RNA sequence: GUACGUGAAAUUGCUGAAAGCAUUGGAAAUCAGUCUUACCUGGGUGAGAUCAGUAGUCUCUCGAGACUAUGCA
RNA sequence: UUUCAAUGGCCCGUCCACGGACCAAGGAGUCUAGCAUCUAUGCGAGUGUUUGGGUGAUGAAAACCCAUCCGCGAGGUGGGAACGCCCUGGCGUGCACCAUC
RNA sequence: CUGCCGAAGAGCAGAAACUCAGAUCAGUUUUAAAUGAGAGUU
RNA sequence: UUGAGAAGCUCAGACGAGUAGGCAGGCGUGGAGGUUUGUGACGAAGCCUUGGGCGUGAGCCUGGGUCGAACAGCCUCUAGU
């Protein structure tokens, strides 16, 4: 909730913060500095993002390699208004039960921010999206 | 390092001497006309952070050790690796049976005991 | 396994209940930090406690 | 860890692979009364440790 | 065997290993999921290995188990090992990675030794090409991003060292480094591509097919 | 016969690699500083 | 652990009930163990005390003493025993009372009611 | 010792000593703790054990602890 | 600790006045319902078991479970975080957000 | 209890969010640029 | 080089009045849960003390005297604090 550490008392979010403190300072990457900053944010500063948004944001120009993992420091909720879900690869703090089932069953895979770090420790080939803060 | 104390006197409460109803524990003077709070000359001092002692020699008795309160024999065995850094102190509520057992154990451990002569006699 | 269910399969003795999902996958963060994946791309570390 | 028992010192070791068996969690070796040999024993039993 | 291989008693686990030689030496086609199930038992046989002297004799025993397998499903046995190790590598803890690093080192040399053994019966280039194809849809697959890079850095580090050990005198001409070249040429993870050449000790002396 | 840990072998390669460049930027830094001192 | 919501575990109620117990209830509250031989021949562990019972003092300053219970002082829950007394300043022998649980019965004063009580309470005269 | 568990302060008497808020020190009174016995090295004499070009038992997992003999290089 | 010496030292609170003989004990932002923001937590196009029912052999006013409802909810331009490819900069992709059609 | 910030006598004080030496400012001075400071905003 | 309570350790520089008002960290009391293989008739608690010690402080530890039955540290909970 602040600039120096999280206000959460969850140990696993502190463990994520402990990992990304390392990347933030032992890499030149600006991706790892942003992730550490967004891990200190509050619930309302990390608005949820949806499956439909993620497919929509990573579309149109999706003729590219599309190995790009989508990363959100937040929750990936579900959008049942869309019927077919593409093949996606998302690393998020949380996936809802139906969001995670749709990404897996019809498509690719779901990650955690520590699984991303072992895949892209510098944030290479990542789409660091955000949720709308419209409340 | 030597155990330097910036101050040795207690910070007596203002007018604790005038009245027996007024204790000598420190209370910040909440008054808005208080001369002593205004830090005039001769007015008694007030606890400031600058009197705070060196972090390296904080909590250290004059002999450079730190008091470690001990209730039984198991406690003195914790100070095995810190006998140059800590001194055992037997609690006031430990009986004279245990005090003897605490002191005898701590003697082999090379631990200083601050009150090893309490509640006991010598026979030799 | 019937009382609590799985994280993917439901509990039999609780309706529609799934075990909570975790924020991290492998909770050993020192395993993540000190892995060959991350220690192969980090810039060379400066000293520990540094001289004056 | 090194701990005393009946005037004799032992080296106690535990590994992660015996973490769920409290009875068999720690193994014990008896260190020599010879100080130099006892130091050699700790190096020999704890090699490639941190 | 599968439940016994992951027992809480080493004596029980060991007796399943000695009984596994007869099971693997069968001259019948083993389905891929059958080897997936077996390697989950074998993974926890080594996951539970206690002492470094034991957990390095066990790696020798597991690697020495490759030539026992039937020739027709010997490639399936190894490909399932590298797939059962890719998915489970991230869940290993820091105090258990060094016994599995030796396990992959023993299984990399088993692959090179099996190529050497089959190079006498049939021409080497077919044997290497068949093994290279195993690497293509395995650890060195570009289409999947789930495979760990900590294993791939390990294989790059040990590739030439195990090759030299298998042929002490001199190795023949073959596509020994084909999985690495095709990976760096087309990998979708830039960290792998940028640093794999820095770790691989590829020598141009013996690589021209 | 306890083989050295594999992670220890990987660290030594990195430490050796780091020590190569630190030693490499020693004689040049000494010379460049020495010529700077004359300048 | 008690499981009955008919019985109270309240200390206030137990203490009130003990000290405000009537003389008939106090008759059971003052009970003494039988000696080993009486315990192993009458098959009864303990009986309420009575006048003219032969007892041995088991605990206290008067440990080891014996005598017959001259009277039972039920108001103060005390027993009085022959020759187990204390000399006052003037020379009087003021008796000292002992708790019924701190003595042991070594010879019972067998009335007909005790024998009926013995057989009723799993005993064999 | 019923003006009765403990028995505070305000307060009163007697005896003793001194005198007629803070800073810093003097005088008087008092007090804290304060170490020697160890380290190394050499030899003599015996002792044993984790020693034996040594034999057995129990519990764990080849050897790891606990022992009981026998010897004292 | 007491006292002496040199130095400094005008009674405290309250708003001149008002309270103060001394000491002990008691003595004043509390609980509850509503609302709003912020933080944490769980789930998330949903969400909320505790009106009640089931059940609870160790205390059974708990904990556990849940039917039917019900509440509340329900396209381009520029800048731009981050990323890839290059020979500082250029090129491509461009979240949040703000001016723009 | 200690610490930190700190007025007034819409403005003055902070908190989140963003945008930032590749930015604008100033209780200042020269001329008809000098110098100090990272600047702002809802 | 062992100096990861990573909430730790370590380097540097600047700064220090303060009413209203804002922020943070701590000290204490009665009761609750857990914990200390906790303390206690070889003396708990309380009280007294020109005995000693620690903390800038709130306060805590202790020696001696008195006393005679219960008490406390640490992690959370709570309030007629």
């Amino acid at each position: 909730s602040q600039r120096s550490k999280p206000a959460s008392e969850n140990v696993y979010l502190k463990l994520l913060v402990k990992l990304y403190r390392f990347l933030a300072r032992r890499t030149d990457s600006r991706f790892n500095k942003a992730i550490l900053k967004r891990l200190f944010q509050s619930k309302t500063n990390r608005p949820p993002i949806s499956i439909s948004k993620i497919a929509a944001l990573t579309s149109r120009k999706s003729a590219s390699s599309q190995n790009k993992t989508t990363v959100v420091v937040g929750t990936v909720t579900d959008d049942e208004r869309m019927l077919t879900v593409p093949k996606l690869s998302i690393a998020a703090l949380r996936f809802t039960k139906s969001a995670r089932a749709r990404i897996l069953k019809a498509g690719g895979e779901v990650l955690t921010l520590d699984q991303l770090a072992l895949r892209a420790p510098t944030g290479s080939n990542t789409v660091l999206v955000r949720g709308k803060k419209h409340a | 390092v030597n155990i330097i104390k910036k101050r040795t006197k207690p910070f007596k409460r203002h007018q604790s001497d005038r009245f027996k109803r007024v204790g000598e524990s420190w209370r910040k003077p909440r008054g808005i006309d208080s001369c002593v709070r205004r830090r005039f000359r001769g007015t008694i001092s007030m606890p400031k952070i600058g009197y705070g002692n060196n972090k390296k020699t904080r909590y250290c008795m004059p002999n450079g050790l730190k008091a470690f309160l001990v209730r039984n024999v198991s406690d003195v065995e914790l100070l095995l690796m810190h006998n140059k850094t800590y001194a055992a102190e037997i609690a006031g509520n430990v009986s004279a049976r245990k005090r003897v057992e605490i002191v005898e154990k701590a003697r082999a451990l090379g631990v200083k005991v601050t009150n090893a002569g309490a509640k006991v006699r010598s026979q030799e | 396994d019937s009382v609590f269910g799985s994280t993917t399969e439901v509990a039999q003795l609780k309706k529609n209940y799934f075990l909570p999902e975790n924020i991290i996958s492998n909770a050993d963060v020192t395993r993540l930090i000190n892995s060959d994946e991350i220690q192969s791309i980090v810039k060379a570390a400066g000293p520990s406690r540094v001289k004056r | 860890t090194v701990r005393e028992d009946n005037g004799k010192l032992y080296l106690y070791m535990k590994t992660i692979e015996r973490a769920h068996f409290p009875s068999k969690l720690w193994q014990r070796i008896k260190l020599s009364k010879n100080y130099a040999k006892a130091l050699e024993q700790i190096d020999q039993q704890l090699l490639y440790w941190p | 065997f599968i439940k016994k291989l992951a027992a809480n008693d080493r004596k029980t686990r060991d007796k399943a290993l000695e009984s596994l030689q007869r099971f693997l030496s069968q001259k019948k086609k083993f389905e891929r999921l059958d080897f997936l199930k077996l390697w989950k038992g074998l993974f926890y046989c080594m996951w539970m290995a206690d002492k470094p002297l034991y957990q390095q004799k066990l790696s020798d025993n597991l690697a020495a188990l490759v030539p026992i397998v039937w020739i027709d499903n010997r490639i399936l046995f190894q490909s399932t090992f590298w797939e059962t190790m890719g998915r489970e590598w991230t869940g290993i803890d820091i105090l258990r990675t060094d016994k599995f690093y030796l396990l992959m080192r023993r299984f990399c040399a088993a692959a090179f030794r099996d190529i050497q053994t089959r190079s006498k019966t049939a021409l080497l280039d077919k044997v290497v090409a068949e093994y290279n194809q195993m690497w293509m849809d395995g650890p060195f697959n570009t289409e999947n991003l789930a495979f760990p890079n900590g294993i791939l850095f390990h294989l790059a580090d040990i590739w030439t060292e195990e090759l030299r050990k298998v042929y002490p005198e001199d190795v023949p001409k073959a596509d020994w480094y084909l999985p690495f070249d095709s990976t760096i040429k087309s990998s979708h993870n830039v960290v792998l591509r940028k640093t794999l050449p820095k770790r691989l000790d590829r020598v141009s002396e013996y690589t021209k097919d | 016969s306890i083989f050295a840990p594999e992670s220890l072998l990987k660290k030594t390669k990195a430490q050796k690699q780091s020590r190569e460049q630190i030693v490499a930027a020693a004689a040049e830094k000494k010379s460049a500083r020495q010529k700077k001192r004359e300048l | 652990m008690k499981f009955s919501r008919d019985v109270t575990s309240s200390r206030r109620k137990q203490r009130k009930a003990h000290f405000g117990a009537p003389s008939s209830v106090r008759r059971v509250l003052m009970s003494a163990p039988l000696s080993k031989e009486l315990r192993e021949q009458y098959k009864i562990r303990s009986l309420p005390v009575r006048r003219d019972d032969q007892i041995t003092v088991i605990r206290g300053s008067n440990k080891g003493r014996e005598g017959k219970i001259t009277s039972v002082y039920r108001k103060k829950f005390l027993l009085l025993i022959e020759r187990v007394t204390r000399e006052k300043a003037n020379g009087a022998s003021a008796p000292v009372g002992i708790d019924a649980s701190k003595v042991v019965i070594t010879k019972l004063h067998l009335d007909k009611d005790r024998k009926d009580l013995i057989v009723r309470k799993g005993g064999k005269v």
